[PDB]
RNA sequence: AAACUCCAGUUGACACAAAAUAGACUACGAAAGUGGCUUUAACAUAUCUGAACACACAAUAGCUAAGACCCAAACUGGGAUUAGAUACCCCACUAUGCUUAGCCCUAAACCUCAACAGUUAAAUCAACAAAACUGCUCGCCAGAACACUACGAGCCACAGCUUAAAACUCAAA
C-alpha cells in the first residue's frame, strides 16, 4: 500500500544528510518499494530531548518520504531504521490522503 | 523531564503584583483539572468507584443543566401582574 | 443508575476533627470549588463533629464588615454540598 | 482515469538514476504543512 | 380545489449547523492547526464544551495531537510558544 | 390527542384549526344553547382566564345569566346543598370559554 | 405551497424585506408576495425553468420600482 | 507595549530585562511544598546552588514544621542567605501542594528577594506508579 | 430482594468451610 | 513514636511497570472485557429458534514452572493507641498484580429484562422496577428449610467445580 515515512534526522551538514538521505531511500528500494517523492519540513528544534544511539539530540532535520510498498516491507524497514546511528527517530504511518474523507451534513 | 524549562504551567508577574499572579496560576491549574487530578491521585481510587463517580457528576451536570433551563424558561413570567383585581 | 428519577425525586473524634480541619483549609486554599469562593479568602478556625457523627461543623472566621460576613455566609452555605462531595471524592 | 493519472504521475517518482538529484533539490527546498483556523471557518495560511 | 396543502418536503428547512473543521482534512502535522485546541500553560487537550467540535472532528484532532506528540512533532506538556499568536478558537479564558 | 381530528394541519409547527368543523360545532352549541335559555334554564359560563374575566362578567350579566370567574372552591356542584343550602337549583347548561 | 418554494428562495436571496408586514390588514401584500405572484404568471405565460424566471421576476419587479437588494 | 502573561521565549530575543539580564539568566528558587516540610533552594541560572533553607533547618520540629508561619521562616533565611551573595531577582517554581505553597514565597519576597515570574512543577503522572489504598479511618 | 436469603446462604456456606476444615 | 541519614534539594542519565488531558464521548466485541503510538492480520451467516454435559470461550482470585521487579499489597515483623487492639493510624517487606507455556472454570459473570417477529389498538395497568401486549421457539419453575448440602457420576480440579436429593420439622415462608 501507500505509506509516508517520517523521519527525524541528526542535525548535520548538507553532505551527512543526503547521504543518510540517499541510504534511507536505497533500503526502501531494497525492500522492494517504490518511492514517489521526498519533502523537506525544515530544520528544527525538537518538541523535546530525544535520546537515540547513545547521544541526546535538542534539533534535528524533518522529511518525508512518500512511497508505495509490499505489507511485508514495512517491518523490515523499521528494524532498518533502529540500527541507522544518522536517524533520530522514523516512523511508517499509512499515508494520509489515502485515508478516505467522508462528507458530513453537519450536527444532527 | 525531557522538555524545555520555564514555559509549561509558568506565569509572568505584572508590576510586581506577586500575588495576583499566583492567584492567576491557581485559576489556571484549577480550569485546566491539574489542582483535582493532583488531589485525586493521593490514594488510588478503584475503577469501580471511579466508573460510579463519573457516572454520577456527569448526570448531575446535566440534571442542573436542565432545570437551570427551565428556571430562565418560566423567569420570563415573572412580572408584575396585568390582570390585577381581576 | 437512572440518576434522572433520584435527582428529581473521644480520641478518634479528635483525629478526625484535625484531618477534617486540614482538608477543609485545603480545599479553600484554591478555587476546586468555585472561584466565587476563592476570591472571599475565608478562613476557618476549626472543625468539630457532633458526637453522633451526624454534622460537621465549620466554623469560619468572621471580618469587621457585615454585608462582607453575610456574602461569605452566603457563599459558603451554597457551596458546603460540593465541598462534601470533593471530600468524599478525594477519600480523605 | 485512474490508470491515465497514476501514469502520468509516475513520471515524477524517485527512481535509481534522479536519486542523487533529487535528494539534493529536496535538501534545496522546504515544505509547510501549517495552517490555521478562524472562528468563521476560514483558513489562514502561514 | 386547488387551494389544498400538497405534499411537500419543508422548504424552509435551514441548513444544519457545521463545526469550523467540517469539511476540512486533520493533519498529525498541521501542528499549528492541533496547538489552537490545547491548553497554553499545561498542553491538555481540549474537551468538546470548550473547542465546539463535533464528535468526528474531536476524535480526529484527538488522534492527531497524540501521533504529534508521540512522533516528536508536537510538546506534551505545553502548547509550543510560536503558536501562542494564533485566532483563538476555544471558548475558555484564564482571565490572564 | 383528541383533538386531532378537529385539526385542519400544521403551519411551520403551529397547528390550525379546521373551520368548517367549527362551524357545524358552533352552530349546534349556539342551537342547544338557545334552546336552554327558551326553557329559562339556569346558564352558567366558567372561564379562569383572567384576561378575560371582566369581559365574561359583564356578558353574563347582561344577558341575565351567571358567571364564575373567580377560584373553584372544591364542591360547587358535588356538594351545592352544603354550600348554597338544601333547597338550592343548580345550573342546566355549563358554557366554559376557557376548559 | 407550491409558493412557498418561491418564497422560500426569495427570503434567501433578498432577504428580509425591510418594509414592514400588517397582518391586521386582510388583503395585505408583501414584496415577497407580489414577487410570488409576478413569478406565477411568468410561469403561466412563459416556459419553466426555475432560475430563469426568478431573474425575469426580478427584473420585472425592479422594472416596476420595487427596491431589492441581494 | 502589552504585557505578556506567557515567558519570554529564550530564541525569540526580547526586550525584557531585570538589572540588565535576560529572562533566561535568573537565579531560580526551587520551593518544594510538602505535606510535612517545605524545602527551598535558591540555585543560579547555571545550577550553582547558592542558599538552602528548609522549616526543618530552622528549629522547627514535627508537626510545626508543616505550617505556614515555619514556610516563612523557611523563605526569610534562604533570601537573607542568598541576598548574601548576590541575588536580587528571582524565578519561581514550586512543587508540591503543602501548606507552605504560597507562605514560602510570602517569605522570600520578605527577605528582600524580587520574583518576576511563578512557576508549577508539581509531579503529575500520566498514569504511571500505583498510589497507596486510602485510609480506613 | 431478600436479603435474608444471601444472608442464610453465607451462613451455611461459612458453616461449610468450617467443617471441611476441621475433618 | 519508630524508620532512614549509602539522608534530603537542583541538574543529567535512566523500565519486561501502567497508560493525565481527550472522555461533558457512549464506541467496539458473543460475553468476559476493551480508553498511550505505529504497522500487519482481522471482527461468521443473504430465513429464525436450537445444548449444565457436544465444540469453542469466560473478570478478579487461585495452582504449576521459568523470568522481570518501580509501585501497590493479603500475610509477617516493628511503632503508637486502647480496659484489652496482633483491627483501624505510621514504617518495612512477601505470595500476588506483570511476561512466557500450561491449568483452574468461579462472580451483584446484573439492564437482576432469554432469542427472533409484530403492534400501539384496546380495559393502560395488583404493586414497585423499566409504558402495555401479541405470535413462535428453547431453557427453567411448582410451599419453607434441610441444601451453593449428602450420595452417585464427570472433570488436569484433591479443603475444588458441575449436576443434585431424601429422612426429621413447620404453618407458614
Ligand atoms: S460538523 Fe461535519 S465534520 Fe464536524
Ligand atoms: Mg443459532
Ligand atoms: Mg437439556
Ligand atoms: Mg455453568
Ligand atoms: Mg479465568
Ligand atoms: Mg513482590
Ligand atoms: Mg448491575
Ligand atoms: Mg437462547
Ligand atoms: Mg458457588
Ligand atoms: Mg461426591
Ligand atoms: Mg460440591
Amino acid at each position: 500500500p501507500r505509506y509516508e515515512l517520517a523521519l527525524i534526522l541528526k542535525a548535520m551538514q548538507r553532505p551527512e544528510t543526503a547521504a543518510t538521505l540517499k541510504r534511507t531511500i536505497e533500503a526502501l528500494m531494497d525492500r522492494g518499494a517504490i518511492v514517489r517523492d521526498l519533502e523537506n519540513l525544515g530544520e528544527r528544534a525538537l518538541p523535546y530531548r530525544i535520546s537515540a544511539h547513545s547521544q541526546q539530540h535538542n534539533r534535528g532535520g524533518y522529511f518525508l518520504v512518500d512511497f508505495y510498498a509490499p505489507t511485508a516491507a514495512v517491518e523490515s524497514m523499521v528494524e532498518h531504521l533502529s540500527r541507522d546511528i544518522d536517524v533520530i527517530r522514523g516512523n511508517i504511518v499509512k499515508h494520509p490522503l489515502t485515508q478516505e474523507l467522508k462528507e458530513c451534513e453537519g450536527i444532527v | 523531564a525531557k522538555h524545555l524549562k520555564f514555559i509549561a504551567r509558568t506565569v509572568m508577574v505584572q508590576e510586581g503584583n506577586v500575588e495576583s499572579a499566583y492567584r492567576t496560576l491557581n485559576r489556571i491549574l484549577t480550569m485546566d483539572g491539574l489542582i483535582e487530578d493532583i488531589k485525586h491521585r493521593r490514594y488510588y481510587e478503584k475503577p469501580c468507584r471511579r466508573r460510579q463517580r463519573e457516572s454520577y457528576e456527569r448526570c448531575r451536570r446535566i440534571y442542573n443543566m436542565e432545570m437551570a433551563r427551565k428556571i430562565n424558561f418560566l423567569m420570563r413570567k415573572n412580572r408584575a401582574d396585568p390582570w390585577q383585581g381581576c | 443508575k437512572n440518576w434522572l428519577k433520584k435527582f428529581a425525586s473521644h480520641a478518634r473524634l479528635r483525629a478526625l476533627n484535625g484531618l477534617l480541619y486540614k482538608a477543609l483549609t485545603d480545599l479553600l486554599c484554591t478555587p476546586e470549588v468555585s472561584q466565587e469562593l476563592y476570591d472571599l479568602n475565608v478562613e476557618l478556625s476549626k472543625v468539630s463533629l457532633t458526637p453522633d457523627f451526624s454534622a460537621c461543623r465549620a466554623y469560619w472566621k468572621t471580618t469587621l464588615s457585615a454585608e462582607q460576613n453575610a456574602h461569605m455566609e452566603a457563599v459558603l452555605q451554597r457551596s458546603a454540598a460540593h465541598m462534601r462531595h470533593l471530600l468524599m471524592s478525594q477519600q480523605t | 482515469r485512474e490508470v491515465l493519472q497514476l501514469q502520468e504521475e509516475v513520471k515524477n517518482f524517485i527512481t535509481r538514476e534522479n536519486l542523487e538529484a533529487r535528494v539534493e533539490a529536496a535538501l534545496d527546498s522546504r515544505k509547510n504543512y501549517n495552517w490555521a483556523i478562524t472562528r468563521e471557518g476560514l483558513v489562514v495560511r502561514p | 380545489n386547488e387551494d389544498l396543502p400538497i405534499s411537500m418536503e419543508n422548504p424552509y428547512k435551514e441548513p444544519l449547523k457545521k463545526c469550523i473543521l467540517c469539511g476540512k482534512h486533520v493533519d498529525y502535522k498541521n501542528v499549528q492547526l492541533l496547538s489552537q485546541f490545547v491548553s497554553p500553560f499545561t498542553g491538555c487537550i481540549y474537551g468538546r464544551h470548550i473547542t465546539g467540535l463535533c464528535g468526528k472532528k474531536q476524535k480526529e484532532i484527538t488522534k492527531a495531537i497524540k501521533r504529534a506528540q508521540i512522533m516528536g512533532f508536537m510538546p506534551v506538556t505545553y502548547k509550543d510558544p510560536a503558536y501562542l499568536k494564533d485566532p483563538k478558537v476555544c471558548n475558555i479564558r484564564y482571565r490572564e | 390527542r383528541f383533538m386531532e381530528p378537529y385539526i385542519f394541519g400544521s403551519r411551520l409547527d403551529h397547528d390550525i384549526i379546521d373551520l368548517e368543523q367549527t362551524a357545524t360545532h358552533l352552530q349546534l352549541a349556539l342551537n342547544f344553547t338557545a334552546h336552554m335559555a327558551y326553557r329559562k334554564g339556569i346558564i352558567l359560563f366558567i372561564s379562569r382566564n383572567r384576561q378575560f374575566s371582566y369581559l365574561i362578567e359583564n356578558m353574563a350579566r347582561d344577558c341575565g345569566e351567571y358567571a364564575h370567574t373567580r377560584y373553584f372552591r372544591g364542591g360547587m356542584l358535588t356538594n351545592a346543598r352544603l354550600l348554597f343550602g338544601p333547597t338550592v337549583r343548580l345550573p342546566d347548561l355549563i358554557i366554559f370559554l376557557h376548559t | 405551497y407550491h409558493e412557498d418554494r418561491i418564497r422560500a428562495k426569495f427570503y434567501s436571496v433578498y432577504g428580509s424585506g425591510q418594509r414592514a408586514f400588517d397582518l391586521f390588514n386582510p388583503n395585505f401584500k408583501s414584496t415577497c408576495q407580489r414577487f410570488v405572484e409576478k413569478y406565477t404568471e411568468l410561469q403561466k405565460l412563459g416556459e419553466t425553468d426555475e432560475e430563469k424566471l426568478f431573474v425575469e421576476t426580478g427584473k420585472a419587479l425592479l422594472a416596476e420600482g420595487v427596491i431589492l437588494r441581494r | 507595549t502589552k504585557f505578556s502573561i506567557y515567558p519570554p521565549i529564550p530564541g525569540e530575543e526580547s526586550s525584557l530585562r531585570w538589572a540588565g539580564k535576560k529572562f533566561e539568566e535568573i537565579p531560580i528558587a526551587h520551593i518544594k511544598a510538602s505535606h510535612n516540610n517545605t524545602q527551598i533552594q535558591v540555585v543560579s541560572a547555571s545550577n550553582e546552588p547558592l542558599a538552602f533553607a528548609s522549616c526543618g533547618t530552622e528549629g522547627f520540629r514535627n508537626a510545626k514544621k508543616g505550617t505556614g508561619i515555619a514556610a516563612q521562616t523557611a523563605g526569610i533565611a534562604a533570601a537573607a542567605r542568598a541576598k548574601q551573595k548576590g541575588v536580587i531577582h528571582i524565578r519561581v517554581v514550586v512543587k508540591g501542594l503543602g501548606p507552605g505553597r504560597l507562605s514560602a514565597m510570602h517569605g522570600l519576597i520578605m527577605g528582600g528577594l524580587e520574583v518576576i515570574s511563578i512557576t508549577d512543577n508539581t509531579p503529575i503522572p500520566h498514569n504511571g506508579c500505583r498510589p497507596r489504598k486510602a485510609r480506613k479511618l | 430482594k431478600n436479603v435474608l436469603k444471601i444472608r442464610r446462604r453465607k451462613m451455611n456456606h461459612h458453616k461449610y468451610r468450617k467443617l471441611v476444615k476441621k475433618t
